């Protein structure tokens, strides 16, 4: 249908975050999908997640207060990731509603729209089978199903696109009868091993004929839906489209995960807004994360109020605490974000960029890894080492530092 | 054309029917769901009394103390007293500045919102002892205290009376349910049930005006207008009654002087509602100006104010709203446990400990247990933090 | 006739003043009129009446200056009761000056016209004379006058009139006959005793016949006019109106008394409209009232003048002090308010409520009559005592006191 | 077209003209004006530059504490300078308008202050603007339309040319100049340059003070610019038989009679607050003697007065120790 | 219907690229720039980030005391990216003017930064052009009697580049746009540049600032360098350090030879004094009034008494302060 509107940039550095990773029990365990350390925070999102799978939250939100890169954002997207297979995410900062251009109502609509999702499902006569022979021509290809193998004519691109996928003989895939693209979704067990299963990366015969009656799960969010018509008219037939798809029965509304970054930024109107779009039935849960503490309200004087959030939403807001990262667990999320980046280091660079961690920040010492990359490799080797982390310290330096040695 | 049909939505104060004190005025100390605080309770019964005897109008109430004492639990006590169908709003001062509408669009919802119109229909209600199922369509023979009439209606509906209880019951309102209680079959056989709802002005706005389009506010005046001129001609002609509902203003301080005017316009009125506030905050500045006055009031309103005051609750009074509250919730709870949340509560406050409940309910349902123990208090004390704790972590935090 | 908008509750307080409770020579008696004690600012008010009445306010204006609850706006409404029968008389606060709808201009000409009233005298055919009989067959009425009793026939809406005003046979009074409406004069002089004059309370036979052509005199003010058109447009329909019923010679236009309490909180903005009002030639004798000294005047930052009031037009001011009140004057004056309200009230309890004026205020107290009445009626009394008083006085409190104990 | 405020009110009806004369020499009794030689002879001067066409580009300021006649020498040079000179006196807060922008009031006063003289008839600019400008109370009901200035200006250059009319440069007084931002500044400014354009005066009470619309705080709160083209004249504050004079004279122009008793102790009663108060004390004073059967104003009248009605530093003092509680 | 086609000041003429080289390792002498050896390093990596694609959603920021030559590295990283690497080098003060907004300014700047190139057969005539230029081509005292860049025009300007870049005959080249001062901008500035760098043809942002913890502008907000934490924590932050003696003679002698003088060694001794303690470019400054004194008395080199002149003759920025600053408090 329609491509994706999410800004991959805010969320290509939590990439390793796989959920929450908890036990049947509820207690952390300390490692698991991505996460390390931070135990407190993560049992409560937990229960948080759980309170929005049962519906108690009902007007509640949550807010999380700690010192800058202490893994807020990552927790965000962990509770995210817990919610659902793809519930959507959307970060965003309060800076944003201060925009020279757009009302910070339009603003704010927006990050609101790219929060909660639409998971469209439909049953398709789709090309679900096995190829067994390809022969690009009109790319005549063999695909295989309970019935047998057929051939089909395809299109020289709908060939780039299953190289794109990196195809082999024997996978189990749809392409689109109606259109005509190829999504890998796995392998076929007419060439299984001992390890590889039915129901999982391999997938069995595809029951039934070639155009297989397969239920098509599509995720998308609201805001590709307006960006996909090339106003408030545009989101007003948007609004009319979807419900009557609700009314059909082939569409399903799913809350998503809105963070909002640096909560004091944000003018008491703007938080007006947000308490009168946490009052609908469907809404994200709209999670605040706050480093400022007893602060003046925007739009206000001589008022304070805790993490400058008024006292009428505050209220009705939870608050979890994140503790700052220790140098053992240090290492191991730097460690796991090199891993994550292909971004081979040793143990003592790894000391030593744990120490300059845990002297200024985090998200310092996750910039510091793609420098001393090509350092390394422009003087000719393949992984980092010490001195190679401690010059690309001494070339670049942080906020607090620039500014310290700018003073004097 | 003119077509028709929050606080109770998050169930806050859902025990509170009344103000409980009765009595000829005299607070009784557990009274309709309240406990504590009498003397403050007693002035509001002074306050219903000044309501009903008509010598209210010009002036309104304001409730001063520290937050978590129950000024918003006194104001839906005395709302609940007023009338078992009168309106009430609870807005908050800061909640008036809006992106979309002005002060004046806002303050003027939630003053219309606050006063109400009960609609009087009198439905004809077909009730009367099935003698025998006629079939089908066809008739139905319904018999009472006047005489036995045939009533058309439907096979379907004949089908789903004979389910019904026969013969006791069968009071069926006219095209709809079909109510079976005993043979009440009396009277006349076509009687008159005058239901009366009560509606605000506000829901008749919205629905003679334009799921998620509250996604994606302000009222025509041609609208208010229409409503304004047609409520007149029902009252004129008797269909419906206009009754002064209760408005609520929570941290009145955060209003200006620029809405301060609005409100004093507006409440020198026939049909203006109780204008009730609440405040936490002694003397502080006049929002939009430069003077100091208490409670943030300018002082040609602040004249007209009959001023109540809450104290602060103690052990036994905080033990017992959270009985109440854990029973509302469908919670089971143990002594000791109470006794812990009571020490939380009085500790750092009664709405951080009210908070707490549902989070200890879930933790223990985890683990497959029935009654929250004082272990699970504990742990959702741990998880989640109150105003003051965070404040202090942080901001030794924030000391560089 | 139209009706009439005059703000009831504003004045509701200040019932029991019939004037200033001036003798002869100017000099104040301590107790007339509805007025106790501030004999100094009485007679200074008196004075300024005098030079109303003889054309000295060419252009001046008046201030009171006292602290609150010390009879300033019941001094205004002395002067504007001794100016005339029917002078009207317009309270403000200045902060209603700061509306969202209407502007500064459309607030301060809207007050500006609810004091400049207007004496109709209008010829209209009468029908003043005694109800002799009520015999209903369309009510037809005898009525009696020099010539004899003429009997005609009686609208419903006059005869509902007649009877809210509570005449029956043997009464001398005025029925309209163009339009129809029933005032009640008084009783025929068959039955006059000593107290019981001529043209008073008591009215003789109407000389002449029941129909004739008399000059009634109405009050009016010019915003009832403009209410009574349902913009600038109406109004200028208004001032054609009036000038051609004042060039007629059938009318006079009467200059009334402004009230302007708390006048620091006007802009410099408004004073500068103020002051090029109260020069024109038709214009209400605008005065002010504060309870603040130096002050700094709003609209400017740092230009901080006596009460709130620039230098220009501070210069055309006389300025009168209204002192506090002595325990016994307070005493009277919440007795002469409890009369005036119908509530009964004993000795010790005027007493305790006359200590509480002292302590705090004085309209506090006047305020503590109702709550204390419907108090003593829910117990079982008939007359409020001292134990209602103190049980009143420790349930509702005031501003200071309040705002003292929410201090900690 | 069609043709034909201190006046109305007073106050300055008795002063006709400085007096001075002599040859630049000022006289104490003069017409009307009681000492204070020096603002009177430097006021001499600048009618002298006036009438010989020194001026253009200038202006005059005034200085000195309030009550000691500013206006006076206003109204003195305006009146010297020819029998039916136009004299407006505006303040500086007049120009905050609810109607007319800045640009706007101060237009209008200085139309004001350009008379047209007709054979003789002499008539303000703004006067002819308003009378061709389409109920008894009219002044209740600004912003004068923006062409018709412009036909009328076109209007009197013709009369100007043919012969009909005559051009009067007149006076346009503003008191508390401090008051003015500077915006106000800056059109007074490019106001000045033009042929037909009036004497501009002054007039403050107060010294280093921040210009209104700066940070930045300059003498008399008046822009530098403007500052260095002034002539600035100092009036000292009266004594105790230029007050009596003025009071006298002040008397005899309202139909007043007063016993000398009552004059010293009226004269000692400006001395302390103003000569401002003790001028209101006085119509006060009469009216309280006239229902006393009194033809003559004795001393216990003025007591009352002085009892009755307050002046500006008690009634200030009285309130501000008030709020010690 | 559409068609196609800090130097002008000449303060850099002498940059010719980094001249770091050897596999990221500065160079002495170089070619042009001179000291600085950590910044020229840091800048070539940075300038190897930029090469293979991984700086998109960064930027660099340039934080020192005024005179040392930031700008200077801003340029040779522009010159090192090609020798048609489009270069803009705007101010923070800027983007306040009385007929363009803050967006038209801001989106300006950004759209002068990006470069296309031309092939044109005839050979393929390559021609280097902003994409401002374009716009504004499409639109002799213009500059004194609007310049709002309509927005149909944008749109018609972008949808033809997307079609030249589909149709093979033009490229898109990201240049750099530097932002000196950039503690100047609001935060409603700051927002767009963070939403502006979340494109794929979107230059390298080049952020220069002399000032350290600084509210940040339209909040009330102490942050450091008066850059809103959103945008600081996606900055490679760069310091470049005061000059010494010798390196600043070797400016001098390089500045000296671009602008035509000769000049004696004491007087570049002096010279070098005065960039010492007052300012370089000051000195600068200083080179050409030198030689307009030296050709009024008919001489062809400058001696230090030229100098000694010119010393006296134009003030410096801190004496000029100073002078008046007491004058006022004298006053
Ligand atoms: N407990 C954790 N486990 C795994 N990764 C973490 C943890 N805390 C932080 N990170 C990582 O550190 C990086 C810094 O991001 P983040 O901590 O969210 O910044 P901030 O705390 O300022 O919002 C993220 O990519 C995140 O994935
Ligand atoms: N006297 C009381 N009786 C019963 N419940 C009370 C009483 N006082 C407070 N509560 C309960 O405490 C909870 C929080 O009090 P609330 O009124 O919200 O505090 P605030 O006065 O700050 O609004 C409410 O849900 C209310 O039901
Ligand atoms: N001298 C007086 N005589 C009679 N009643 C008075 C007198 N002074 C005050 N009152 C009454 O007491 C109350 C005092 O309030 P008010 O005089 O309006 O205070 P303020 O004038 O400062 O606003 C009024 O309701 C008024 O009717
Ligand atoms: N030299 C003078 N001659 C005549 N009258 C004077 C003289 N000085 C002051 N007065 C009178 O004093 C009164 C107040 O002076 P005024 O000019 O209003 O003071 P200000 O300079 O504050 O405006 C005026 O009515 C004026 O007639
Ligand atoms: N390393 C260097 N190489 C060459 N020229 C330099 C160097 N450092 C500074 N300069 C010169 O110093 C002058 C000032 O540099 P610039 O960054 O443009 O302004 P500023 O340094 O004052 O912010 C420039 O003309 C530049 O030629």
């Amino acid at each position: 249908e329609v491509k994706s509107t999410t800004k991959t940039q805010r969320i290509a550095s939590h990439s390793h975050v796989k959920g929450l990773g908890l036990d049947e029990s509820g207690l952390a365990k300390q490692a698991a999908s991505g996460l390390v350390g931070q135990e407190n925070a993560r049992e409560a999102c937990g229960v948080i997640v759980e309170l929005i799978k049962s519906k108690k939250m009902a007007g509640r939100a949550v807010l999380l207060a700690g010192p800058p890169g202490t893994g807020k954002t990552a927790l965000a997207l962990a509770i995210a990731q817990e919610l659902g297979s793809k519930v959507p995410f959307c970060p965003m900062v309060g800076s944003e509603v201060y925009s020279t251009e757009i009302k910070k109502t339009e603003v704010l609509m927006e990050n609101f729209r790219r929060a909660i999702g639409l998971r469209i499902k439909e049953t398709k006569e789709v090309y679900e089978g096995e190829v067994t022979e390809l022969t690009p021509c009109h790319v005549i290809i063999g695909l295989k199903t309970a019935k047998g193998t057929k051939q089909l004519k395809l299109d020289p691109s709908i060939f780039e696109s299953l190289q794109k996928e990196r195809v082999e003989a024997g996978d189990v895939i749809y392409i689109e009868a109606n259109s005509g693209a190829v999504k890998r979704q796995g392998r076929c067990d007419t060439y299984a091993t001992e390890f590889d299963l039915e129901a999982e990366e391999y997938v069995p015969l595809p029951k039934g004929d070639v155009h297989k009656k397969k239920e098509i799960i599509q995720d998308v969010t609201l805001h590709d839906l307006d960006v996909a018509n090339a106003t408030d008219k545009l989101r007003g037939e948007i609004n009319k489209v979807v419900n009557k798809y609700i009314d059909q029965g082939i569409a399903e509304l799913v809350p998503g995960v809105l963070f909002v970054d640096e909560v004091h930024m944000l003018d008491i109107e703007c938080f007006t807004y947000l308490h009168r779009a946490l009052e609908s039935s469907i809404a994200p849960i709209v999670i605040f994360a706050s480093n400022r503490g007893n602060c003046v309200i925007r739009g206000t004087e001589d008022i304070t109020s805790p993490h400058g959030i008024p006292l009428d939403l505050l209220d009705r807001v939870m608050i979890i605490r994140t503790m700052l990262y220790t140098p053992q667990e240090m290492k191991q999320i730097i460690k796991i974000r090199a891993q994550t980046e292909g971004i081979n280091i040793s143990e003592e660079a790894l000391n030593h960029l744990g120490e300059i961690g845990t002297k200024t920040t985090l998200r310092y010492s996750v910039q510091l890894l793609t420098p001393a990359n090509l350092l390394a490799k422009i003087n000719g080797k393949d992984s980092i080492e010490k001195e190679h982390v401690e010059e690309i310290s001494e070339l670049f330096y942080d906020a607090k530092s620039s500014a310290k040695i700018l003073a004097d | 054309k003119v077509p028709e049909i929050r606080i109770e939505r998050i169930g806050a104060h859902s025990h509170i029917r009344g103000l409980g004190l009765d009595d000829a005025l005299e607070p009784r100390q557990a009274s309709q769901g309240m406990v504590g605080q009498l003397a403050a309770r007693r002035a509001a019964g002074v306050v219903l009394e000044m309501i009903r005897e008509g010598k209210i109008a010009g002036r309104a109430v304001l409730i001063a103390g520290q937050p978590g004492t129950g000024k918003t639990a006194i104001a839906m006590g005395m709302a609940q007293a007023l009338g078992p169908d009168t309106p009430f709003t609870a807005i908050a001062g800061s909640e008036i500045f809006s992106l979309e509408m002005s002060k004046t669009e806002a303050l003027t919802q939630a003053f219309r919102r606050s006063i109400g119109v009960r609609i009087k229909e009198e439905t004809e209600i077909i009730e009367g002892e099935v003698v025998e199922i006629q079939i089908d369509v066809g008739k139905l023979t319904l018999k009472t205290t006047e005489m036995e009439t045939i009533y058309d209606l439907g096979t379907k509906m004949i089908e789903s009376l004979t389910k019904d209880k026969v013969q006791a019951g069968d009071v069926i309102t006219i095209d709809k349910a079909t109510g079976k209680i005993s043979k009440c079959p009396d009277g006349e056989l076509q009687k008159r049930k005058e239901v009366v709802h009560t509606v605000s002005l506000h829901e008749i706005d919205v629905i003679n005006s334009r799921f998620l389009a509250l996604f994606s506010g302000e009222i025509k005046s041609e609208v208010r207008e229409q409503i304004n001129a047609k409520v007149a001609e029902w009252r004129e002609e008797g269909k419906a009654e206009i009754i002064p509902g209760v408005l609520f203003i929570d941290e009145v301080h955060m209003l200006d002087i620029e809405s301060f005017s609005f409100l004093n316009r507006a409440l020198e009125s026939d049909m203006a509602p109780v204008l009730i506030m609440a405040t936490n905050r002694g003397i502080t500045r006049i929002r939009g100006t430069s003077y100091q006055s208490p409670h943030g009031i300018p002082i040609d309103l602040l004249d007209r104010l009959l001023i109540v005051s809450t104290t602060p609750y103690s052990e036994k009074d905080t033990k017992q709203i959270l009985r109440i509250r854990c029973e509302e919730e469908d919670v089971e709870m143990s002594e000791d446990a109470y006794t812990v949340l009571t020490r939380i509560g009085l500790e750092t406050s009664l709405r951080y400990a009210i908070q707490l409940i549902t989070a200890a309910s879930l933790v223990c349902r985890k683990r497959k247990g029935t009654e929250v123990q004082v272990d699970d208090i504990k742990r959702v004390y741990s998880l989640f933090l109150d105003e003051s704790r965070s404040t202090q972590y942080m901001k030794e935090y924030q000391d560089a």
